[PDB]
């Protein structure tokens, strides 16, 4: 149901219902999860990780951690601890401005910055299934804790072009990420519940293709789906997106790897 | 013979009292077209009960139940030329434009239109599904 609690493995609550963050309290009264707008049997498979098969990939990506890769010989330990303890907050605060770059960096980028400047290692596709993985493990531990991007500061005017993206409307069917999120989520197209649109529990595992999928791949097919062309994956568009997307679910709980559709 | 996108007579409520062909509209082939998510894909936003097959409708558009009885045919017309014109910032797409968007891509291949853009749907389409929205009297 959409006012149940969601509590992972018994331990971890997630904030599923929020109010709205200030910047966006204009437009509902309570931002939710994705997982909210889920049929009970869904809802239940990421009540717990023993059924969310999202989690099999980061038990993987655990092992992906420790393993020294590239001509550094090193690995993400090596330099990061155990993942429990490098990569926690992390999730909750990117999209965020580094320094290094003089840019917003997803986590994504930072990754594989990592892998070819410290580790000496080929860079993983950016919505691939090892990326995707490792992502998720990162997410994963620190489920529970609120979103909190900043919107502000050096990340301002990144934050505003995502904002921008997402009330246009794209494709031959003319539509922007609000058409459908924003105006009418609670309604159904067709067979699916619409939600808010959040990303707070990405990567998301979906029922649909039984695997785990990353921001900028749902990004990238929901401009498809309005019969148009696409951003790039890791584009400074999509770049800049997500970081808006993720801003809209502030204060909800990190969830990923969520089970959706 | 067609009536182009360009060409079509739109008055200031935004109907479109001419046929966009002068193929009579096949209210059976409309039924279909609006089922289609290549084509139409009405059923995504819109409930039709006398489409007892239908399976899923969504609830984003009003249910079209009794459309005939509530709106005069070239309303229901200019409502699939361009929503827009009858229905502003409206979220249906406008099924016979060609100009005007924003990064259209072919179909859902992502890929960017080279060349004429072609209308949602043609002239015989819409007059199809028109023809079928006016059974709905209800
Ligand atoms: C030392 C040679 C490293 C190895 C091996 C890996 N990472 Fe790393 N990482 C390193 C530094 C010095 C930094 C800070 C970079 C900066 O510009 O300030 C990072 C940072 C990250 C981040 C950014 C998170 C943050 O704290 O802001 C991420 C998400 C990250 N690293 C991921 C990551 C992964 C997945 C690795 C294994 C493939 C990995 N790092 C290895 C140094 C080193
Ligand atoms: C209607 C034609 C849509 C437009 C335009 C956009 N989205 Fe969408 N999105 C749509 C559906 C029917 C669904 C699945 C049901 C649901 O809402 O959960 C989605 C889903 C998403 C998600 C997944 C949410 C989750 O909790 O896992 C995301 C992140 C998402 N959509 C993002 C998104 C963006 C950024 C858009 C603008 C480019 C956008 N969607 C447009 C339908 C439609
Ligand atoms: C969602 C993206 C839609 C699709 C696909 C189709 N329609 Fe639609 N339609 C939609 C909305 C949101 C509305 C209401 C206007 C508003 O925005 O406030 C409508 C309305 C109609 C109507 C008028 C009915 C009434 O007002 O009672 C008609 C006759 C209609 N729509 C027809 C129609 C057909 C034939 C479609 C398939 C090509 C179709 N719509 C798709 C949203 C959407």
């Amino acid at each position: 149901g959409p006012d149940d609690p969601l509590v992972i493995n018994g331990e971890i609550e997630i904030v599923t219902r929020a109010p709205t963050p200030a910047h966006l309290a204009d437009r509902f009264d309570e931002i939710r999860s994705g997982w909210t707008f889920r049929t009970d049997d869904t809802q239940a498979l990421e009540m717990d990780d023993f059924e969310n098969s999202g989690m099999v990939f980061v038990e993987e990506a655990r092992a992906v951690w420790d393993r020294p890769e590239g001509t550094e010989g090193k690995a993400c330990a090596d330099c990061h601890g155990a993942v429990d303890d490098g990569m926690y907050g992390l999730r909750a605060v990117y999209p965020k401005y580094v320094e290094s770059a003089g840019k917003v960096r997803t986590v994504e980028q930072m990754i594989n910055a990592c892998r070819t400047s410290r580790m000496g290692a080929p860079e993983w596709d950016y919505i691939g299934p090892d990326m995707t993985a490792m992502v998720a493990l990162i997410a994963s531990v620190s489920r529970g804790m609120p979103v909190s991007v900043a919107i502000d500061g050096p990340a301002q005017s990144t934050w505003e072009k995502g904002r921008e993206i997402y009330y246009t409307r794209y494709g031959q069917l003319d539509l922007s990420c609000a058409s459908c999120h924003e105006q009418y989520f609670d309604h159904y197209i067709r067979a699916d519940h619409l939600s808010q649109g959040q990303i707070n529990g990405f990567p998301s595992y979906r029922l649909k293709n039984a695997r785990l999928n990353a921001v900028h791949d749902r990004f990238r097919g929901c401009i498809r789906d309005t019969r148009g062309v696409p951003f790039a994956v890791g584009s400074p568009e999509f770049v800049a997106l997500e970081l808006y997307v993720a801003s809209r679910g502030n204060g909800l709980s990190v969830e990923g790897p969520s089970v959706r559709n | 013979a067609e009536v182009a996108p360009g060409d079509v007579a739109i008055d200031g409520q935004g109907h479109v009292a001419r046929p966009l062909t002068d193929a009579p509209g096949d209210p059976v082939e409309g039924r279909r077209l609006m089922t289609d998510r290549s084509v139409g894909n009405c059923i995504a936003c819109h409930e039709v009960t006398e489409m007892a097959d239908a399976q899923f409708p969504g609830t984003v558009g009003p249910s079209l139940d009794g459309v005939a009885a509530r709106y005069p045919e070239a309303m229901i017309r200019g409502i699939l030329v361009n929503s827009k014109n009858v229905f502003p910032e409206t979220v249906m797409p406008a099924y016979y434009r060609v100009e005007g968007f924003n990064r259209p891509g072919i179909a859902f291949t992502s890929k960017p239109i080279e060349g004429e853009i072609r209308p949602l749907m043609t002239a015989g389409q819409i007059e199809d599904v028109v023809a079928y929205l006016m059974t709905l009297t209800q």
